[PDB]
């Protein structure tokens, strides 16, 4: 993950830990927008058609290159690019959206729907899954007996 | 810079005759040329503004030319029309002049 | 819902600041243009007045907000394909006479 | 109506300096270029320079660069020309003028200042 | 082939060829459709285009008849008639 | 839309193509040819 | 998001759309080129001044369009990115509830 | 389909009934019409706003004006506080849906919230007119 949200409580104990993954692109803290000067000149004055000048017939009539006169040094040494993925670990007392999202997943075969996020994440079972399906829970309650 | 060649240097005119004063510009100045009359001990007076435009109550017998060739027509030279006539350009900043002397025969 | 919310944000939060920056710009441009036209030597005052009135910029010259273009931003090809593949039509019988 | 009044010192010694003035009235002093013309006694006109008092735009001829210095006071409707390092060639009648339709032309004339070095 | 390549023929030389066109106005009402029909009232198909090698030839195709109206696949047989106007006024 | 009126053609799938005729006759065909080109007056309009 | 109230809908109505995101203020004002007019036109005549003022006028309009596009790109990069994040997270929530 | 030229005799006047002329601060109202604006060819049309529909009386009322690629709606109260909304279409485009084509224009005016301009049934722009006072429209509507 790009960073990890640690949701704590008043007593500062980890209730839950959620993952947030980055795009993988390189980052720049330079803030391009603040330093960019909009050009006055040279750009003052784009159809959905670019390959019109490609004529398949004439291209198909060009014979293949047979007698190749090679250029000796035509390539470079291929340098692979490596990337170390850094992970931040940030704490919070107010749950993040990713916290509520993760609270809606359970690996438990037998679970129960609840509309109380704090009870779900602090469950002593822990078989409670956070859900906002109010009508579904109401109907499930109505037939509980 | 712009040079205004004016001809003739001096002229003698019978009262009641047509005359032309030639003002030649070394560069094209469109109509940005202006004609002035200066009498004895007096400051010059604007005759016709631009190539051909009437000014206040100046005699209605002036104004002609464009480009590099300009001419000051005078339809009926009278006795008071003696004096030095100048043309000036307002196109380039040099702001040059010329000179001609209208005398009466 | 969230696309409309983002466009509402552009209308309510970004466009006003763009407008303020633009009037700040056009005031300077108008002042410079008026002073330059008054500086002109080879025209009279009537020409100065009409030329100033000719090349003034008002708030309408930069009111580019087009909400329909904003909405059509998300009208991508893929959205069209999804719409035509998920419309409720389960059977549409057609019949005609070929030669 | 428009009127231009010039004073000048009108008498000076070679090597000294002098400052001619030109008061304008009847129009908006900051909307017309004001130019100065030198006329030696009996000779023709000789353009010196022009000032725009709206923002103090000077433009001179190459012959009167260091000789003439043109200034203008916005608050007093006065245009000044300063002639320094006076020689015998500067003894002439000096006019301060401004046009009425084409700002470059001379339409309305000042009374002139006759200086003698 | 279902794609019938259209051609421009001499007026006295048409004979018994398929020429009867049924016009359709689809929404302004700029969108125009042209269903071709022979002299027996049968459908030849809407008039659009089809790719033959490099050239996209004008074609009467009954495949358009198999497509629901307003579907994207019907945009190939949709046409716009442009007459000379004094509001546009370029050189004809 | 009127009868007996000449109309240049536009195809809504490829607006940048115009109808052209390769050859007159039964052996000929008509096809969409591009580009249309641009008509312009500077600082006023630049259209297809 | 805006869950502190008893009803999210009324809170959204009250606080506007901007309240849905965390980074409210991200806009950077682009730097302008200070406006100048060329000095060779002071002595130009009437007709030959007007049609080049026309070119400068069209230039200024194009510059205005460019500034508007700068603001649009800022909106898409800084603001709509968070809203698309919200779109994807809400869709994942829908999928999780459907799985339940 | 009515054609109006730039001539004084090419004009249409509507004398409204005294009970339908607008004089209020709260009454919302709307307008709609199909307009075909030819392409602009001359540079004299650049920055030249000209009114086509006029319902102004002593600088109070509403007007529909045109400019280079601009359809302008102008509201103005009796206090000379005025608000303008615009629809802008560019002439620098391959194929335009507005140049010399019939356009369905609709302007709605809510005296409490906004004045909105729609083109071809789609919302295009809006401006807050809630800061406008009393508006006294014209006894007649002028098309010229
Ligand atoms: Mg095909």
């Amino acid at each position: 993950p790009e960073e990890i949200i640690n949701l704590l409580n008043g007593n500062n104990v980890s209730l839950m830990r959620s993952n947030i993954y980055g795009d993988g692109l390189k980052s720049s803290v330079d803030d391009f927008y603040s330093n960019y000067k909009i050009p006055y000149n040279r750009a003052y004055e784009s159809n959905d058609s670019s390959l019109d000048n490609v004529n398949i017939g004439v291209i198909d009539n060009i014979p293949e290159i047979i007698d190749v006169n090679p250029y000796k040094e035509n390539c470079d040494k291929f340098s692979p690019v490596q990337k170390i993925t850094s992970t931040r670990e940030i704490n919070t007392n107010i749950p993040w959206p990713i916290n509520y999202l993760q609270a809606q997943n359970t690996n438990n075969e037998k679970f129960s729907l609840s509309s109380d996020f704090v009870e779900v994440v602090s469950s002593k079972d822990k078989s409670l899954v956070y859900s906002f399906l109010s009508n579904v829970m109401f109907y499930l309650d109505s037939i509980k007996d | 810079d712009i040079v205004l060649t004016q001809s003739p240097a001096t002229l003698s005119v019978t009262p009641g005759d047509d005359v032309s004063l030639s003002c030649r510009a070394s560069q094209s100045i469109s109509n940005n040329l202006h004609w002035y009359q200066q009498k004895s001990h007096e400051s010059p007076r604007l005759l016709i503004k631009y190539a051909s435009q009437s000014i206040s109550g100046i005699p209605s017998k002036f104004g002609r030319g464009s480009g590099t060739d300009f001419t000051l027509i005078i339809n009926r030279v009278e006795t008071e029309d003696f004096g030095v006539y100048f043309c000036q350009q307002s196109d380039s900043w040099p702001y040059t002049f010329g000179g001609t002397k209208l005398e009466i025969i | 819902f969230l696309n409309n919310a983002a466009i509402c944000v552009f209308e309510s939060n970004i466009y006003p600041k763009f407008i303020s920056f633009m009037e700040q710009c056009i005031n300077n441009i108008n002042i410079k243009t008026k002073e330059f036209i008054q500086k002109c030597t080879n025209i009279n005052e009537d020409e100065k007045l009409q030329l100033i009135n000719q090349n003034v910029f008002n708030s309408l010259d930069f009111e580019f907000l087009n909400i329909q273009n904003m909405k059509s931003l998300f009208s991508s090809e893929t959205a069209l394909l999804i719409k035509e593949e998920t419309w409720p039509y389960e059977l549409v019988l057609y019949a005609f006479k070929e030669p | 109506q428009v009127q231009l009044q010039q004073s000048g010192a009108e008498l000076a010694r070679p090597g000294t300096s002098v400052k001619l003035s030109c008061k304008a009235s009847g129009y908006t002093f900051t909307t017309y270029w004001i130019q100065w013309v030198k006329q030696r006694p009996g000779q023709g006109l000789e353009w010196i320079g022009t000032i725009y008092p709206g923002d103090g735009d000077t433009r001179y001829t190459q012959k009167f660069k260091g000789k003439a210095t043109l200034t203008a006071d916005k608050s007093s409707s006065t245009a000044y020309m300063q002639l320094i390092s006076l020689a015998s060639e500067d003894s002439a009648v000096y006019y301060c003028v401004a046009g009425y339709d084409t700002s470059g032309t001379m339409g309305y004339w000042g009374q002139g200042t006759s200086v003698t070095v | 082939g279902v794609e019938k390549i259209l051609s421009a023929l001499e007026i006295p030389d048409v004979g018994n060829l398929s020429q009867v066109v049924v016009m359709k106005s689809k929404n302004i009402t700029n969108k125009c459709k042209m269903n071709l029909q022979d002299n027996n009232g049968n459908d030849i198909g809407f008039i659009g285009f089809h790719q033959f090698n490099n050239i996209a030839k004008l074609v009467a195709s009954n495949w358009y008849n198999r497509q629901i109206e307003r579907s994207s696949r019907t945009l190939g047989c949709s046409w716009e008639f442009i007459p000379v106007d004094d509001g546009w006024g370029e050189r004809p | 839309l009127q009868y007996d009126k000449p109309y240049y053609m536009l195809n809504l799938y490829d607006p940048n193509k115009y109808v052209d005729v390769n050859n007159v006759g039964i052996r000929g065909y008509m096809y969409l040819k591009g580009p249309r080109g641009s008509v312009m007056t500077t600082n006023i309009y630049l259209n297809s | 998001i805006l869950n502190t109230s008893d009803s999210f809908v009324e809170e959204f109505q009250n606080l506007g759309a901007i309240s849905l995101i965390n980074k409210k203020e991200n806009l950077s004002m682009p730097i302008i080129e200070s406006y100048e007019i060329p000095n060779d036109m002071l002595g130009l005549p009437l007709n030959d001044l007007n049609e080049k003022l026309f070119n400068i006028y069209s230039k200024n309009t194009a510059y205005f369009k460019k500034i508007y596009y700068n603001f649009l790109d800022q909106w898409w990069t800084q603001y709509y990115s968070q809203y698309f994040d919200l779109i994807c997270m809400a869709k994942r929530s829908v999928l999780a509830q459907e799985t339940l | 389909q009515i054609q109006l030229f730039n001539l004084e005799s090419s004009k249409i006047e509507v004398i409204l009934k005294n009970a339908i002329v607008y004089n209020s601060m709260y009454e919302n109202f709307s307008t709609s019409f199909w307009i075909r604006i030819p392409k602009y060819f001359n540079s004299i049309s650049l920055n030249n706003e000209y009114t086509i529909i006029n319902c102004m009386e002593n600088n109070s009322g509403w007007k529909v004006s045109l400019n280079y690629g601009e359809i302008i709606w102008t509201l103005q109260d009796t206090q000379e506080i005025k608000q303008r909304v615009v629809f802008k279409y560019s002439q620098m485009i391959n194929i335009s849906d507005y140049i010399n084509r019939w356009i369905f224009v609709t302007i709605t005016n809510n005296r409490l919230n906004n004045s909105k301009i729609y083109i071809n049934g789609r919302l295009i722009d809006q401006k807050p007119i809630s800061n406008l006072g009393n508006i006294h429209a014209s006894n007649n509507i002028m098309f010229k």
